[PDB]
């Protein structure tokens, strides 16, 4: 009865998608081919095709042929409806004004369409997933452009956007600031929550916990699924406190111009044949505070916390939970603003985490996912302003943008809107 | 085998012409009827 | 003297056969799901995930 | 789709078309006979981008040959390879152009031009969805550095908006081939500034330094280098024809390696590269790779990167392999050699990955670098074109057919102001 | 063409039949083993005459 | 008890079965005149197994010595240890084979082995219990490679069950003497690998690189490279002669060693080999002879085995020392250069322990290795002879005696089949 | 047991490293025939630090012998203690080097580098747990300068973790005895300061000072500079051979000396240093310890102290003596002399007692500096590298064989900047 529709565009939200789709199938019984083999928890991201097979609640939108018709002629052909793989006709290179102004008009048309034939269908909708890496064109100019008709077309519904920022020292163009600057603007009044997903976090994460020397994309869209997974698993399974999504932003939003997130996922095990350990929840929650196992390269100790929701999927009991909870208010290097006295949300899932054959991941019978909102996460705008101000300073790369579609004037009001943005960081998290 | 527009393997490899577009996937074998069902009511 | 460029710089060493070179790396790590065995032995798993890492490696 | 077509001018482009083609056609698995032989069903996934499909299954090349002198084209048909391009792209004169820029640009130009646009729009017309034109010439002769530019400035001036690139053999000074390769070559200089979207610079020295260095091989020949610049220049469209890690075409190369619109003059290199007598050991690995990447003496070109600043540089990698090493290395080269890498640009290398590696190769990289270093060759060029000017000789046979020394004085001053506004970025302060 | 791809297509498919069976000395000891160990018996087998 | 005995021909074999009796001779202890001299029991324990037993307390070595000219037998005779052989043992020609494969194995082979197979079938049945047979003989020569090919084919017709084994030398073509040996090598090669069930390759250039470099000897003769393969031969049957901590026979070896019946051409090895004036410097241990056991240099052929894969391989130690020193060393070889052995045959190196070292020696081991490398030198004696076959150089000699040039096609095919066959399991993966 | 191993290139090397294997073998009981004729039981506790022990009981030196020409070679075998080093450890080629970098360095090092290389591996992995390298060569020269940092170079991207130290012993112009010193001396250090973890430079003239001084040896030679060099070697490993109080190793010695990744060049000395008619006349105690080892011309360096200002300094006491002393006058000349020690780090002097001081002495001390007066070595150098680089003297010996004057400005920039870097916290303030 309760239905989430998922949206990707670009090649970093398709690619990190794919992942996704592969552990939800997973989870729910659901063969490659879609049929059954040999109730009722796959109706939230899947619609039954009346006698048989199941599709997911998904679109693919891209403006290259390349990643898509990989999907087509991959081991997941069977699986989607034909028309939802939406495929472009060129790329709008790293452009944020091709994808914006320029060829991104002739395909947002058809998205629309396909974005009501799925809303229709279902009935009871909490709010849509976008996954999108914000530096690159058609990934930012193209989710700019569907959150800004979304809002207008939908209005209340609740919109989720987990955007990958960019790292702060490693990249992988040199334009990237550029485009992350214009869309920052344009998402930071069009989506209720976003949340940070540098690269080098998952990285860190990777080479320190599972000890892998030789991490690629495909590891870090794996751990992004599991947070995504242990999201939602309320939603599709029974568990002691339910939350639902509806719960989530009504209580990690202070003022509606702050709703960027940060996450963080324990425990991380590695395929080992040791006998390993049973994994107290008290020791879990301990390595979810740990500053260096944030998925994204913010520091919390540099901040104050505002709000802070964890997910705990498993046999976990609420006394541990409650026990583990004020052990850690106690440290004094978590700290408070004065103003938010309690700051926790927990929810509970009987359901363990499910383990994908071949992964990196192994079982365990405890994990724990975390949401928080901490006045630190004001130093990531800090450095893309610093780094895009040595950029527009003498004007380079900029004529590019200029002669497609885009004026002198819209690089001005985005300085001021992330400045604005920065100073409300700074006069939230002053005393009172 | 897959030579030019011979063999089922991509719509790519396909390229058909003339008439319609060949099965993909595997379709039910003649005539089985699409679509939820209904009228039922016990 | 040989006629045309002929051309003998060999940019490529050659002679050597490499069956898993159009396995593209996002078709074949998320679509193996090869044995496995529901057994509860930890050992087990962990064998034969060494052992799928390395053909998968190799 | 986003398909490129291939246009080869003079001696110099159709030596490197013949072994370019022939490159293709063996990593597409395609005999000389145009009928498929390949094992993998990725081979014939984007074969469109530059074949079509002719009755029966055949496959023939987008390339158009086109010249002065039929001693060229009898030849590369009768070599090997020959029988894929159509007799009716074959268009050249029966006057030639002597070498001379303005012959081959104003007197027998004006009239044989007519059915090579013809052809290329044709092509144009004919293919869906066209993406970019690419042309290679060379700017030491005559009817290549003055047809080609004019060719690519009307081919310019009727398709505005697509991006279009050329292969450059700039001519070299210690190995001089013609007594007037300071005049043409700065005229094409002058014409293709403001008309080719990117340029790559090949110097013929360079070539036989490396093949004399890395290849240790005694004789080389003009397949060699041919060979190399093939390699070097099939190695950009990777990921446009294969499936990759990070897809980078054309015009996604444009955007991230060119600052400002009149700087588009690129050098270009290929690793690894071994010996012949090369021992069967271990692997090639990453660091090696970048590391014969960054080396000075593996560049295409005479100028010295060392002598100047990189304003940009781009890295494209073949195989299978991760992304966080490719990234760390470009960070910890950065690191190390800050000195070469102007600072305004915060992070200014950036990276491909193509997961389908050249055959017989477990991994390959190809480099494109946009580098303050281009200055000195324009320099020795400007130097002995005044001094080959002011002798006002071998300028009547110029002058005496329609133009004059308006054209050579605007051109000199305009060649100049490029080395000067290319050095005052070099020197620019952050 | 028609008729190279028909030649091509219908040799390509034959391929996967190794059966490592070299026997050269290998047989004649097998068949020195089978012809005593299977004669032995024969041999406590016939009636006198 | 399982004894085996020993057949020699031509005169490369005659001289290394010459100095191989000496050696044996002195580990156990046996005078010129075949007197014991011995101090241990341990020494007579297992004697039977290579001297058979004389009146009055003296042993003869039951060793069969063949040749197709006397001149070879006067001088056997003369050397040190010549008295021991048996008068009756020796069968020879008077005519010579003058380096034709055909004259020794049509024309004088054919007639004179019928004297030979009767002293050898005289040996056989005067043992209790035969365990096998094996033959010292070079490749390259007239004699050895053609007569003794054809004695190796009516052995086995006769003596199915037992094993045979063969140290043979095969010509390099960097030291060569003969301009006929390609003919007669590559027609042995596929007379051998129809019949003998374990081969071992031995080369005068690996045994000449030995000298020269390890040992430092600056002046090596013929005798010097003649211990070196005794040292050899006589190691890989200790174990059968000398108790130890884990018994071994050739029949054992050649189980764990040839996967496949074709695939029997094995490399062999000895450890520790020291100059005269570093005795005094290097300290004797387990490490330090596994790694002089795989050094590549330290093989007797010429292929090189870091080029292919180790498929299996084989250690005889000799010498008192605790399992741990082995069983640890073998699994961490095997770790430490997992890239040179075949993957889909784990634990492929096989270990024997014999408490009886040499003398002079408190440790020494025997390396037996069966490698995919070997297929290098058959490609290249190959390939000398091709290029003499397709102007039928040389001839007139071989057709000579009634031999058609279908058995010189014929040899070349089982021959690249055999090369190919080394290629397909070397390049295979699970 | 943390065992480190010695190289020794050059004559240089070869000259200090005999003297150097002198006097340990001294220190440690060792005659030169080889077999141990000590006196204590803590002789024998740690010699497996310097020595291998070979099967018969004699213990041999773990060093390598570096050189282009047998020159040097042949007389340190015929001298005393000739006969400890193991021959297979001699590697040298036949044509020199001739006070040329790029001949040590690019032609002939590059082709002689594969030999030693393989020995260091071997001697490397035969022992039980590395503790690191210590190097000993000249700058000034061509084998040693030359060959000597490549193999810096291809140790440390074996072994990143591994420590290395280096003796350099660097030109002084008042020496003059070479006209191409500032050429080599220059590429040498820009070559030592990316791999070298700690380096300990030595002069000549200061050398020389010393003796005519404070030794009042009317004339020396080489033979007592050699023991001087040595004597300070064998004092900064004391504490990991012998028990004490407060150990320190290499490690131990870094950490506490180098502030910053680029400053490790450190200034050497060593005491008590007499003449030997006053022995007697003079009281051996700490505080006349202390005051001669802070004297300004008692280092091995010609740079005065008294014009800089030192960052951290180590002391490493040898014998029997109170802590007490050792503390409180390593505070008192750190209060006196407050001038002299930069104040942004709080006492910057480390020390360390060994209880078993040299034979024949009761007590003794080594200091190691890390002063700013150091810059006047490389000040002085650079100033003579410009004034015969601007007329490029000197310079087709180079570049007539793969040298190029690009890196010729690359070593010379990267030196000036670690001057100007290195100096720059003398006047620095918290
Ligand atoms: N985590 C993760 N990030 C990715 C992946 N692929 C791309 N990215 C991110 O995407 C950013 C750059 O965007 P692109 O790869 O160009 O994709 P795009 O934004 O859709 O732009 P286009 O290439 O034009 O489609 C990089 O900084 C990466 O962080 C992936 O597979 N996993
Ligand atoms: N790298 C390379 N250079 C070439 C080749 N053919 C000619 N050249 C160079 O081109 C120069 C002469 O150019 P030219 O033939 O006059 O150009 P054209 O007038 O357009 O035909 C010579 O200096 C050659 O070094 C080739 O196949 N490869
Ligand atoms: N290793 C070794 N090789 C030998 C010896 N005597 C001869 N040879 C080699 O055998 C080759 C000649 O073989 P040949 O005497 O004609 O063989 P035969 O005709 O069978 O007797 C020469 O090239 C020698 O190198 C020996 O005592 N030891
Ligand atoms: N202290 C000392 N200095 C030496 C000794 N031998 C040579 N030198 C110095 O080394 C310098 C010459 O270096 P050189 O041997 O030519 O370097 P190389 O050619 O690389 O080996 C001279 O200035 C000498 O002062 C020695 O035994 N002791
Ligand atoms: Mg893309």
């Amino acid at each position: 009865m309760r239905e989430v529709i998922s949206i990707h565009v670009g090649q970093g939200g398709i690619q990190v998608g794919n992942a996704c789709w592969e552990l939800f199938c997973l989870e729910h019984g659901i063969q490659p081919d879609g049929q059954m083999p040999s109730d009722d928890a796959f109706n939230t991201f899947f619609s039954e095709t009346g006698a048989g097979k199941h599709v997911p609640r998904a679109v693919f939108l891209d403006l290259e042929p390349t990643v898509i018709d990989e999907v087509r002629t991959g081991t997941y052909r069977q699986l989607f409806h034909p028309e939802q793989l939406i495929s472009g006709k060129e790329d709008a290179a790293n452009n944020f004004a091709r994808g914006h102004y320029t060829i991104g008009k002739e395909i947002v048309d058809l998205c629309l369409d396909r974005i009501r034939k799925l809303a229709d269908n279902c009935t009871g909708l909490q709010g849509f997933l976008v996954f999108n890496s914000v530096g690159g064109g058609t990934g930012s100019g193209l989710g700019s452009l569907l959150l800004e008709r979304l809002s207008v077309d939908y209005g209340k519904k609740s919109k989720l956007g987990f955007t990958i920022y960019p790292s702060p020292q490693v990249s992988t163009a040199v334009v990237e600031p550029y485009n992350s600057i214009l869309s920052t603007h344009s998402l930071l009044e069009h989506t209720d929550v976003a949340v940070m997903l540098d690269n080098e976090a998952i990285y860190d994460i990777c080479r320190r916990n599972l000890d892998i020397e030789r991490p690629t994309y495909t590891n870090l869209n794996r751990l992004i699924a599991q947070v995504i997974s242990s999201l939602t698993a309320s939603l599709r399974f029974d568990g002691a406190l339910n939350v639902d999504i509806t719960e989530f932003q009504t209580n990690l939003v202070p003022y509606p111009r702050i709703h960027f997130m940060l996450s963080s996922y324990a425990p991380i095990i590695s395929a080992e044949k040791a006998y390993h350990e049973q994994l107290s929840v008290a020791e879990i929650t301990n390595s979810a505070f740990e500053p260096a196992n944030m998925m994204a390269k913010c520091d919390p100790r540099h901040g104050k916390y505002m709000a802070c929701s964890m997910m705990y999927r498993g046999d976990v009991v609420p006394k541990d939970v409650n026990a583990s909870i004020a052990t850690i208010k106690t440290k004094r290097t978590i700290q408070f603003v004065d103003w938010c006295p309690t700051g926790f949300k927990v929810g509970i899932n009987y359901q363990p985490p499910t383990v994908v054959p071949g992964g990196d991941l192994a079982k365990v019978m405890r994990a724990v996912c975390m949401i928080s909102n901490s006045t630190a996460i004001a130093e990531v705008f800090s450095r893309l302003d610093h780094k895009f101000d040595l950029m527009y300073a003498k004007r380079a790369f900029v004529h590019w943008y200029v002669g497609e579609g885009m004026e002198e004037g819209e690089f001005s009001e985005a300085r001021e809107d992330l400045a604005a943005l920065e100073k409300d960081y700074e006069e939230v998290g002053i005393e009172t | 085998y897959p030579w030019n527009n011979r063999t089922q393997n991509t719509l790519l490899l396909k390229d058909d012409v003339g008439r319609s577009k060949p099965s993909a996937y595997s379709l039910p074998p003649v005539d089985y009827t699409y679509g939820r069902p209904l009228e039922r009511d016990e | 003297p040989q006629f045309s460029n002929a051309s003998q710089i060999e940019v490529g060493d050659r002679s050597e056969v490499n069956h898993r070179r159009f396995v593209s790396q996002s078709k074949n790590v998320y679509g193996n799901f090869g044995k496995f065995d529901p057994v509860s032995n930890p050992g087990i798993l962990a064998s034969k995930t060494k052992w799928h890492h390395h053909l998968q490696s190799k | 789709m986003r398909e490129i077509v291939h246009i080869q001018g003079g001696q110099c482009g159709n030596q490197i078309g013949a072994k370019f083609w022939e490159v293709i056609s063996d990593e597409h698995g395609i005999d000389p006979t145009g009928t498929y032989h390949g094992d993998s069903d990725l081979q014939l996934e984007r074969i469109n981008v530059y074949y079509n499909e002719a009755t029966g299954g055949r496959y023939v090349p987008r390339a158009i040959l086109m010249d002065l002198e039929p001693g060229t084209m009898d030849s590369v048909r009768a070599g090997p390879f020959g029988q894929l391009f159509r007799p009716d792209n074959f268009v050249f004169g029966q006057t030639g152009a002597g070498n001379n820029w303005a012959k081959g640009h104003y007197t027998e130009g004006a009239e044989l031009i007519d059915s090579v646009l013809d052809v290329v729009r044709k092509e144009a017309e004919g293919c869906d969805c066209l993406q970019g034109f690419q042309i290679t010439h060379s700017l030491g002769g005559g009817t290549g550095s003055g047809m080609g530019t004019l060719l690519i400035s009307k081919v310019r001036e009727e398709y505005p908006d697509r991006i279009m690139e050329t292969f450059s053999v700039v001519p070299s000074p210690k190995v001089s081939d013609t007594v007037v390769e300071p005049y043409n070559a700065t005229l094409s200089v002058h014409q293709l500034v403001e008309n080719a979207d990117e340029c790559m610079v090949i110097d013929n020295e360079a070539l036989y330094d490396i093949c004399f260095r890395t290849l240790k091989l005694t004789t080389p020949t003009y397949g060699d280098l041919n060979h190399l610049v093939s390699a070097a220049m099939s190695g950009v469209t990777c990921c446009l024809r294969f499936p990759g890690q990070l897809n980078s075409d054309l015009r996604k190369l444009a955007v991230n390696l060119i600052p400002f619109p009149r700087l588009h003059f690129f050098m270009i290199g290929f690793a690894p590269l071994t010996s012949r007598g090369s021992q069967q050991y271990r692997a090639l690995t990453v660091p090696e790779l970048t590391q014969q990447m960054f080396d000075a003496k593996n560049m295409m070109c005479a100028a010295d990167p060392r002598h100047g600043r990189y304003l940009t540089a781009s890295a494209l990698f073949r195989g299978r392999m991760s992304t966080k090493e490719v990234d760390e290395q470009m960070l910890n080269v950065q690191n190390k050699n800050s000195s070469y890498f102007v600072e305004w640009i915060p992070n200014n290398i950036k990276s491909s990955i193509c997961d389908i590696p050249p055959k017989g190769l477990k991994m390959a990289v190809t480099f494109v670098g946009n580098s303050t270093a281009i200055q000195e060759m324009f320099k020795r060029v400007a130097e002995q074109f005044t001094a080959m000017f002011r002798r006002k000789a071998f300028l009547h046979w110029y002058t005496g057919e329609g133009m004059d020394e308006m054209e050579f004085t605007e051109a000199e001053s305009n060649m100049n102001d490029l080395v000067s506004e290319y050095q005052q970025y070099q020197d620019a302060t952050a | 063409i028609e008729q190279d791809y028909m030649y091509r297509s219908q040799q390509d498919s034959f391929k996967p039949r190794l059966l490592p069976k070299g026997n050269k000395a290998s047989d004649l000891s097998y068949t020195y083993t089978k012809q005593k160990l299977s004669q032995i018996q024969q041999n406590n087998n016939k009636e006198l005459f």
